RNA sequence: CUCUGGCAUGCUAACUAGUUACGCGGCCGUCGGCGUAACUUCUUAGAGGGACAAGUGGCGUUCAGCCACGCGAGACUGAGCAAUAACAGGUCUGUGAUGCCCUUAGAUGUCCGGGGCUGCACGCGCGCCACAAUGGGCGGAUCAACGUGUCCUGCGCCGACAGGCGCGGGUAACCCGUUGAACCCCGCCCGUGAUGGGGACCGAUUGAAACUAUUUCCCGAG
C-alpha cells in the first residue's frame, strides 16, 4: 500500500538495498519501498550523511545519487 | 574543442542514418523540442533541457559510454523500415529521415503514457525508454510501436 | 552583491536581521496571507526576516521606492477560479510594515523625491555581507 | 578603447562595451556567472569557450542589455559581446587577427555574429494569433 | 528519528469526525467540517505545534490544546475576520461554527426564509437554485 | 421637474449625429456610432493601412 | 525468407500515390549492382540517400 | 529658453515647416538647436465594417497618425512674433513656449 | 502601388532619448547617487542608399523562365486596396436615408414608477476551466510591446484585503514608468489518493437603487 512514516522492520531493509541500486532517485525509492515521496527525499539526507551514499547533481525537480566508492 | 562531452571517435554504422552530424566530429536540439507536446507542455524548451540534462545523468551513469552512444542507439534500432498506405497497401519504405523523425516520436510519446498514470518522473522515464528502445528490450513502446508497423505491412502486402 | 548568489545573499542577509532583534515583526505575521493572490499562509515561521532582507536588497539596486512599488514586486498569477487567472499585488501593509521594520535601523532613510532609499550605513552592512558570504566558495 | 555594438534576438538591444581593461567580464557590474537562467550558462562561455582565454584577458566587457524577455536577452549578449571583439581588433589591429576569430565563431553558431530578422508576425481578426482561427459552426 | 512511534493511531476521533493520521498536521484537521486548509495552519501556529509531523505524533496532550483553540478561538488573539459565523441571526456573537453545528447552522436559514416565505426561500424549497446568474441551460 | 439625474450609465450617453445608444465609439473624445463613424473616417483623419 | 538488403537512391521519379504521399524512385545496390527495382517511399527523401527496403523482390507496377 | 514644437499630420507639411523655421531664424545668426524628432502616435480604431451584425466578423482597423517636432532656441522673444507670422501653413500647428 | 518588419563604429539631428569622459559623495570595483563636458553606437524619425533572378552552374528550339550555388542586412515577410456581372442574402433597428401603409390625446408620440428582457424537464453552437506525475502549494529573482489616462496613479498613514483617510504628479518619450507581468528560473513542500489536482453550488467592502444575492473580500463547505 503506502507508507508516510518508517518503520523498524523495514529500517533496516533499505540501508541494504538502496546503496546496492545503479539509480538512486526518490522516484525509484518511492516504487520499490513504498514510500510516499515525501519520506524518500529526506531519507537520502540521512543516507548521505553516514556515507552510503553520494550526491552527483540536486535539483528541486530531480535528485540523482550513486554508489558510494564502488569501482 | 570540446562539447558538453568528449565524445571521441563518434562511431555511425549504418551509412542511412547519417544526417544528425551537427554535434558530431542538432539531435539534442530535436529530442528537446519533440518532448514539450501534449498540449499542457508546448513552449517550455527550458524545462525540457532540465528533463534531457537529467536523463544523460541516468545515462551515463547506468552505462559506462557515452551518453549520446544510448540516444544514437534508441533510434537507430526503432526507426521503422515499412508502412502501410490506402492504395486504391504496399510496404513502403519510408525514409532515411522519417525514420529519425518516427523514432524519437515514439521515445518522446513512450515515456509519456506510461508515466500519467503512474507515479514516475518525467526525467527517468525519458532515460528508461532509452536503455529500453537499444537492442530491442522487447519492453519499451518504440519498438512494441516499430514491430507492430511492420508486421502489418507485410500482412496487406 | 551581484558577484554572489542573490539568493544566497538574501539567504545570508535574512540571518543578520533576526540576529539583531531591534526589527518590528508585528503580531500579525501568522495569520495573514503575503497577498490576495496566494491562498494559504507561508510555510517558513520568520518570513518577515526573509521579505526584509529582499526588500532592502532592492533598494541598493534602484532608490526611491515605496510602499506601491514594492507590491508590485511581491505579485503573482491569482487563479481566479473558473476564470481566467491574472496578475495581483501583494498586500501594502505587510509591505509598509517591512519598510517601517528597516526603518528602526539606520539602514533605509525617506529621500525627499519620494520613496524610501539607502543608508550610508545601509549600503556598509549590506556590502560585507556580500563580502562574506563571497568568501564562503 | 572605444567599442559599443547592439545585439539583438526580437527586441532586446545589448550594447557591450569594448575597453582595454584586465579581463574580467561582468554584466552591468554583475558578473556572467549568476544570469538566470542558470542552464542557459554555457551560451554566454560560447565566445570563451571555444575561444581562447588569451585574446579576452586584454578587454574589459560591461554590457547593458533593454527589452526582450529572459531567453531574448541571454541571446542577445551574447552576441553583444561576440561583434565587441571583432571591432576592437578592426579599428586598432590587423584583420588578419579579426578575420582568424570570425571564422571560428560562425563555425560553431551562425547567431553569434549575424543578427537574426525575426519578428513576430501581427494577429489578424478571426482567431488567436496570425494563422489560427476561431472554430466554424456547420449548420 | 524517522521511525513510528507506539503512539502512532491512524484514526484520531475528534468531534465525532475521523483524522487519517498520514497527512500533516494541517491537512488532516481539514477533513472536519467547520476547519479548512485555512483555519487549520493557523491553530497549529499558534498552538507552537512543529509543521513538519503527521497526525498520528500528536499524543493526546497535544490533541486537546489544538481542539481547545478551535472551539473558541477568540480567547487566543484570532481575529474575528477568520472566523465562519461573525454576526449569528440567533446567537450573534462571533463564533466559527463546526462539523456537528454547521448541519443545523444553515437549515436554520434555509427554514428561517422558508417559514417567512420570501423570495429567496421559495427556490430552496423547490428544488430550484436562488441564482446569482442564468438558469436556461444549466441543469 | 420633468429632468431625471442620468450622468452615469447607459443613457447619458448618445451619438452626436443620429442620438443613437449601440455602436458608441466614446474614445479619444468621438462619441459617434460604430455606422457612422465609417462615414466620417476620412473626414477626421483616419485611414486604413 | 530473404535477407535485409540496402539500396541506394539513384534517381527520384517524383511523387506518387493517391494524396501524393509516397514518392516511387528507383534505387541502385552498394555490394552488387546486378539488381535494379523501383520501390516507392513514403517521406522527405534527398538525391543520393539510402533506404532499407525488406522484400526486395515484388515491384510497383510503376 | 523658448521651446517650438511643431504638431503635424501628414509628414510632407511637418518637414517643410520645420526647414523655414532653421532658415527663418539663421538669418538672425541664432544658435539654435537640430530638429528633434518625437515618437509618432497612432491612434488605433478597430471598427466592425457591417453596420448590423449580418457578416463574416470583418474588421477595418484605423490609424491616425499624429507626428511631434521640436525646435529649442535660446533668443529673446523681443521679434520672434514676425518669424512665426511668415511660418504659416495649414494642417500644422505651432505653440511657441 | 500603399503600409509594415529587416541592417551602416553612415549622413541630418537631440536637457521630453541617451552614451562615453570628468568632478563629487556613498560603499567594499560598485552606484537609474548627484553635477557640467564631449558625442549620436544604443533610442526616436526625417531622405536615400540597398534587391533585378544581378553574378556562378545546370536545364529548357534559348527565349519565357525554373532549379542549385558565391557573396550578402533579404534571394524576403505579413497587411491594405481589389474588378465585370449577380443575389428578392443582411440592414425600415445606426441615421433628421426613405416610398407606401398604420398609429396620432383613453397615443404605436414620451416622461416617470414597477417588472421582464436573466423566467425552465430539454436540444444546439461559440468559449472558459479542468480531469495534475511535464503538476500544485510557500518563499526569492530576474523581463515588455502595442496601448490607455481628467480619468491613470505616485508617496506617507491606517487596514486580514477589498478598501479607507491624507499628501503630489501627469492633458503627457516629461508623471504613472527603467510598464520590476505571467509562463519560464532557483529552493522547499506534496507523492497518484477526486488529495494539498479541480472547483460548481452555497459577516467586511466598493460605485447605486446590493430585492432576483452586479461583482469583489475573508472563513467554512466544496
Ligand atoms: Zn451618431
Amino acid at each position: 500500500n503506502n507508507l508516510v512514516l518508517f518503520d523498524k522492520a523495514t529500517y533496516d531493509k533499505l540501508y541494504k538495498e538502496v546503496p546496492n541500486y545503479k539509480l538512486i532517485t526518490p522516484a525509484v525509492v518511492s516504487e520499490r519501498l513504498k514510500i510516499r515521496g515525501s519520506l524518500a527525499r529526506a531519507a537520502l539526507q540521512e543516507l548521505l550523511g553516514k556515507g552510503l551514499i553520494k550526491l552527483v547533481s540536486k535539483h528541486r525537480a530531480q535528485v540523482i545519487y550513486t554508489r558510494n566508492t564502488k569501482g | 574543442l570540446f562539447g558538453k562531452w568528449s565524445t571521441d571517435d563518434v562511431q555511425i554504422n549504418d551509412i542511412s542514418l547519417q544526417d544528425y552530424i551537427a554535434v558530431k566530429e542538432p539531435i539534442v536540439e530535436r529530442v528537446t523540442n519533440s518532448m514539450m507536446m501534449h498540449g499542457r507542455n508546448n513552449g517550455k524548451k527550458l524545462l525540457t533541457v532540465r528533463i534531457v540534462k537529467h536523463a544523460f545523468e541516468i545515462i551515463h551513469l547506468l552505462t559506462g559510454e557515452n551518453p549520446l552512444q544510448i540516444l544514437v542507439n534508441a533510434i537507430i534500432n526503432s526507426g521503422p523500415r515499412e508502412d502501410s498506405t490506402r492504395i486504391g497497401r504496399q510496404a513502403v519504405d519510408v525514409s532515411p529521415l522519417r525514420r529519425v523523425n518516427q523514432a524519437i516520436w515514439l521515445l518522446c510519446t513512450g515515456a509519456r503514457e506510461a508515466a500519467f498514470r503512474n507515479i514516475k518522473t518525467i526525467a527517468e522515464c525519458l532515460a528508461d525508454e532509452l536503455i529500453n528502445a537499444a537492442k530491442g528490450s522487447s519492453n519499451s513502446y518504440a519498438i512494441k510501436k516499430k514491430d507492430e508497423l511492420e508486421r502489418v505491412a507485410k500482412s496487406n502486402r | 552583491v551581484k558577484d554572489v548568489n542573490q539568493q544566497e545573499f538574501v539567504r545570508a542577509l535574512a540571518a543578520f536581521l533576526k540576529k539583531s532583534g531591534k526589527l518590528k515583526v508585528p503580531d500579525w505575521v501568522d495569520i495573514v496571507k503575503l497577498a490576495k493572490h496566494k491562498e494559504l499562509a507561508p510555510c517558513d515561521e520568520n518570513w518577515f526576516y526573509i521579505r526584509a532582507a529582499s526588500t532592502v536588497r532592492h533598494l541598493y539596486l534602484r532608490g526611491g521606492v515605496g510602499v506601491g512599488s514594492m507590491t508590485k514586486i511581491y505579485g503573482g498569477r491569482k487563479r481566479n477560479g473558473v476564470c481566467p487567472s491574472h496578475f495581483s499585488v501583494g498586500s501594502k501593509n505587510v509591505a509598509r510594515k517591512v519598510l517601517q521594520a528597516l526603518e528602526g535601523l539606520k539602514m533605509v532613510e525617506k529621500d525627499p523625491n519620494g520613496g524610501r532609499r539607502l543608508t550610508p550605513q545601509g549600503t556598509r552592512d549590506l556590502d560585507r555581507i556580500a563580502g562574506q558570504v563571497a568568501a564562503a566558495s | 578603447q572605444s567599442v559599443q555594438v547592439f545585439g539583438r534576438k526580437k527586441t532586446a538591444t545589448a550594447v557591450a562595451h569594448c575597453k582595454r581593461g584586465n579581463g574580467l567580464i561582468k554584466v552591468n557590474g554583475r558578473p556572467l556567472e549568476m544570469i538566470e537562467p542558470v542552464t542557459l550558462q554555457y551560451k554566454l562561455l560560447e565566445p570563451l569557450l571555444l575561444l581562447g582565454k588569451e585574446r579576452f584577458a586584454g578587454v574589459d566587457i560591461r554590457v547593458r542589455v533593454k527589452g526582450g524577455g529572459h531567453v531574448a536577452q541571454v541571446y542577445a549578449i551574447r552576441q553583444a559581446i561576440s561583434k565587441a571583439l571583432v571591432a576592437y581588433y578592426q579599428k586598432y589591429v590587423d584583420e588578419a587577427s579579426k578575420k582568424e576569430i570570425k571564422d571560428i565563431l560562425i563555425q560553431y553558431d551562425r547567431t553569434l555574429l549575424v543578427a537574426d530578422p525575426r519578428r513576430c508576425e501581427s494577429k489578424k481578426f478571426g482567431g488567436p494569433g496570425a494563422r489560427a482561427r476561431y472554430q466554424k459552426s456547420y449548420r | 528519528s524517522l521511525v513510528i512511534p507506539e503512539k502512532f493511531q491512524h484514526i484520531l476521533r475528534v468531534l465525532n469526525t475521523n483524522i487519517d493520521g498520514r497527512r500533516k498536521i494541517a491537512f488532516a484537521i481539514t477533513a472536519i467540517k467547520g476547519v479548512g486548509r485555512r483555519y487549520a495552519h493557523v491553530v497549529l501556529r499558534k498552538a507552537d505545534i512543529d509543521l513538519n509531523k503527521r497526525a498520528g505524533e500528536l499524543t493526546e496532550d497535544e490533541v486537546e490544546r489544538v481542539v481547545t483553540i478551535m472551539q473558541n478561538p477568540r480567547q487566543y488573539k484570532i481575529p474575528d475576520w477568520f472566523l465562519n459565523r461573525q454576526k449569528d441571526i440567533k446567537d450573534g456573537k462571533y463564533s466559527q461554527v463546526l462539523a456537528n453545528g454547521l448541519d443545523n447552522k444553515l437549515r436554520e436559514d434555509l427554514e428561517r426564509l422558508k417559514k417567512i416565505r420570501a423570495h429567496r426561500g421559495l427556490r430552496h424549497f423547490w428544488g430550484l437554485r436562488v441564482r446569482g446568474q442564468h438558469t436556461k441551460t444549466t441543469g | 421637474y420633468w429632468s431625471h439625474p442620468r450622468k452615469y450609465g447607459q443613457g447619458s450617453r448618445s451619438c452626436r449625429v443620429c442620438s443613437n445608444r449601440h455602436g458608441l465609439i466614446r474614445k479619444y473624445g468621438l462619441n459617434m456610432c460604430r455606422q457612422c463613424f465609417r462615414q466620417y473616417a476620412k473626414d477626421i483623419g483616419f485611414v486604413k493601412l | 525468407v530473404q535477407p535485409i538488403k540496402l539500396a541506394r537512391v539513384t534517381k527520384v521519379l517524383g511523387r506518387t500515390g493517391s494524396q501524393g504521399q509516397c514518392t516511387q524512385v528507383r534505387v541502385e545496390f552498394m555490394d552488387d549492382s546486378n539488381r535494379s527495382i523501383i520501390r516507392n517511399v513514403k517521406g522527405p527523401v534527398r538525391e543520393g540517400d539510402v533506404l532499407t527496403l525488406l522484400e526486395s523482390e515484388r515491384e510497383a507496377r510503376r | 529658453r523658448i521651446r517650438i514644437t511643431l504638431t503635424s499630420r501628414n509628414v510632407k507639411s511637418l518637414e517643410k515647416v520645420c526647414a523655414d523655421l532653421i532658415r527663418g531664424a539663421k538669418e538672425k545668426s541664432l544658435k539654435v538647436k537640430g530638429p528633434v524628432r518625437m515618437p509618432t502616435k497612432t491612434l488605433r480604431i478597430t471598427t466592425r465594417k457591417t453596420p448590423c451584425g449580418e457578416g463574416s466578423k470583418t474588421w477595418d482597423r484605423f490609424q491616425m497618425r499624429i507626428h511631434k517636432r521640436l525646435i529649442d532656441l535660446h533668443s529673446p522673444s523681443e521679434i520672434v512674433k514676425q518669424i512665426t507670422s511668415i511660418s504659416i501653413e495649414p494642417g500644422v500647428e505651432v505653440e511657441v513656449t
